[PDB]
């Protein structure tokens, strides 16, 4: 290798401990990595980023995988990969976003700690930017396949005030499971994160985990959770069901007599939605338990929920004062 | 259906990576002190060669080795060959481009045996010592070609609309593997980094026409595209032929290599 070709690009490399201050600014640390809230040295821009880490060294499946993806991806509702900072020294790949201040998975334990639900306006324009989010991923082919409270991202003060941003930490609680995988399904589909959406939805309108579960792809305590809420599928409603490998393991398991008073509507009704509310009927189509009966992301935001008043909002929080916590430093 | 299948109009492929032939031929002149230009093209079909080969050794899919091949080329597209070995590069594109088309980390043993079992059994003629790099070599060098390349990993290639071109045309087992194999041709030229995969797959199918003596006049004139782009294409494509006739890459490669300006070390 050149030496002179190495020393002219060492000496143009940005490095990441050159240009951003990170020291002690740690937000969040996990299987992904670690993750910092990290600002400009060198004060052009003085606005906030997130700063990961990824796991490893070198190129992994992972950060080849995150690289790929992000480099391409272009949407105001997907968390963008600004830039990536590869380290010589020690092999660490560095990957610079988007920072959000905010996320479902808190925003969502603040109201269900103040006993405050959410407020209507903001749920219906948390539920049409992730269906935006998706449909431009799904339309791309691009599956999630760990869609839940953690992984909605919103964005605080500045000039994405209150856009959601869809993120994730690279799983790949089964709260957000739906029954094909439960059953034993080999493969992820658009219809999988559809499921998951509605389980996000239905956790904003009451606040509770729509399929809470105490904590081999067969569950046994996660669909009696399932068929609680929702009653046990009729043949009509999942002709398919007998072709899931374990389908058997469900009929040695469980009886349709178990769950016949069992429903949806019943479900919600006690939580206080309406059964008439175009919200619910939104809600029923997201959550139908044969996965080729669930509308698409696109057909969701045609749906008249957001044609009725309260119109969504590109902000969520509608210009009003954010209650909620910044992240905390560890 | 894979990812990003759709979106090659607001690709990193698109928007940084087909470039100006003026900015190509102006870069190139470093290497042109040391090598023709004829030389040059004869020496980018010999690493288009030993990147088919170590893919066909390791039992990697044709799209592998394409973007493997791209990478290659879009290296040194910008940088001399001097700066990095491009016996080191050209494994170290297929390793790379083999986590990126989801086939796997080809493991330290494979990829270093595939190296030198190709090197030797297929390339003897140009090369007398044995492959001489270890895994810590390609694990540098993809560092410094995921930076060249401003982490662009997904890359775009004519196989898939050559595949609808035919298929809406009709003519599938007629026409498909004669313009499938002229696709792969075209990567011993600076095709790819020059033209729309689609503008490159039409191309090579009027090619296909004209060699088998099917009229497809009618169908070609119904496309909405620009056919002063095809035809440049189709000219390059016939080049190649002419140049591939004329080249006996067996003979000459070992002088062309030594010709080749090599990696100063350190002081
Ligand atoms: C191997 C691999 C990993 C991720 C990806 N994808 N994929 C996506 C799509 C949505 C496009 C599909 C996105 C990303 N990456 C991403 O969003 N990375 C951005 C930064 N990461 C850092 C770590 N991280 C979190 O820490 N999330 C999270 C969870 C939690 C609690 C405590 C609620 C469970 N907190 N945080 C969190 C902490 C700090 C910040 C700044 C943001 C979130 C996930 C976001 C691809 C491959």
């Amino acid at each position: 290798m050149d030496y002179d070709f190495k020393v002219k690009l060492s000496s143009e490399r940005e490095r990441v401990e050159d240009l951003f201050e990170y020291e002690g600014c740690k937000v969040g640390r996990g299987t992904y990595g670690h993750v910092y809230k990290a600002k400009r040295k060198d004060g052009k821009d003085d606005k906030d980023y997130a700063l990961k880490q990824i796991e490893g060294t070198g190129i992994s499946m992972s950060a080849c995988r995150e690289i790929a993806l992000l480099r391409e991806l272009k949407h105001p509702n997907v968390i963008s990969l600004q830039k990536v900072f590869l380290s010589h020294a020690d092999r660490k790949v560095w990957l610079l976003f988007d920072y959000a201040e905010h996320d479902l998975w808190h925003i969502i334990k603040f109201h269900r700690a103040s006993k405050v639900q959410l407020p209507r306006g903001m749920v219906k324009s948390l539920l049409y930017q992730i269906l935006d989010g998706i449909h431009y991923l799904h339309a791309n082919w691009v599956l999630h396949r760990d869609l839940k409270p953690a992984n909605i991202l919103v964005m605080g003060e500045g000039p994405e005030r209150g856009r959601v941003k869809i993120a994730d930490m690279g799983f790949a609680t089964f709260w957000y499971r739906a029954p094909e995988l439960l059953l034993g399904a080999r493969h992820y589909t658009k219809a999988i994160d559809i499921w998951a959406i509605g389980c996000i939805f239905a956790e904003l309108l009451t606040s509770e985990p729509i399929f809470h579960c105490r904590q081999n792809p067969y569950h046994h305590d996660q669909l009696d959770r399932i068929f609680n809420v929702m009653g046990f599928p009729a043949d009509k409603d999942w002709e398919d069901i007998k072709k899931m490998p374990e389908h058997s393991t469900l009929m040695k398991d469980f009886r349709r007599n178990t769950y016949t008073n069992c429903s949806l509507i019943k479900y919600m009704e006690k939580h206080k939605v309406k059964p008439d509310s175009k919200a619910f009927h939104l809600l029923q189509k997201l959550l139908t338990m044969d996965p080729i009966k669930r509308i698409t992301s696109e057909q969701a935001m045609q749906d008249p929920y957001f044609l009725e008043d309260p119109l969504p909002t590109s902000d969520v929080f509608a210009g009003c004062q954010i209650p909620y916590p910044k992240r905390e430093f560890l | 259906d894979k990812a990003m299948a759709g979106n090659f109009w607001q690709s990193s492929h698109y928007l940084q990576w087909i470039l100006d032939k003026q900015d190509l031929l102006k870069e190139r002149q470093k290497d042109l002190k040391f090598l023709s230009e004829e030389e040059y093209w004869k020496l980018q079909i010999f690493f288009t060669n030993v990147i088919q080969a170590l893919g066909e050794h390791l039992k990697l899919r044709q799209q592998v080795i394409a973007t493997a091949t791209v990478y290659f080329k879009r290296f040194y597209a910008r940088y001399s060959l001097k700066s990095i070995d491009p016996v080191l590069m050209a494994p170290t594109c297929v390793f790379l481009a083999s986590k990126v088309e989801e086939f796997g980390v080809v493991s330290n043993t494979r990829l270093i045996a595939a190296a030198t079992s190709v090197l030797k059994t297929r390339f003897s003629y140009a090369f007398p010592k044995e492959f001489p790099y270890r895994m810590n070599h390609i694990l540098e060098c993809e560092f410094y070609l995921l930076e060249l390349m401003d982490c662009c990993l997904i890359v775009y290639h004519p196989y898939r609309p050559l595949l609808q071109y035919v298929q809406d045309m009709g003519q599938e087992d007629m026409l498909l593997p004669l313009a499938w194999r002229i696709v792969n041709d075209t990567y011993r030229t600076d095709l790819c980094l020059l033209y729309p995969p689609f503008m490159i797959a039409l191309a090579c199918l009027h090619v296909a026409c004209v060699v088998q003596q099917k009229d497809a006049r009618q169908w070609f004139a119904e496309l909405s595209v620009d056919m002063e782009k095809i035809l440049e294409i189709i000219r390059v494509i016939l080049k190649l032929y002419e140049q591939w006739k004329n080249f006996d890459e067996r003979k000459e490669m070992a002088t062309i290599l030594s010709k080749m300006p090599k990696p100063k070390p350190p002081p």
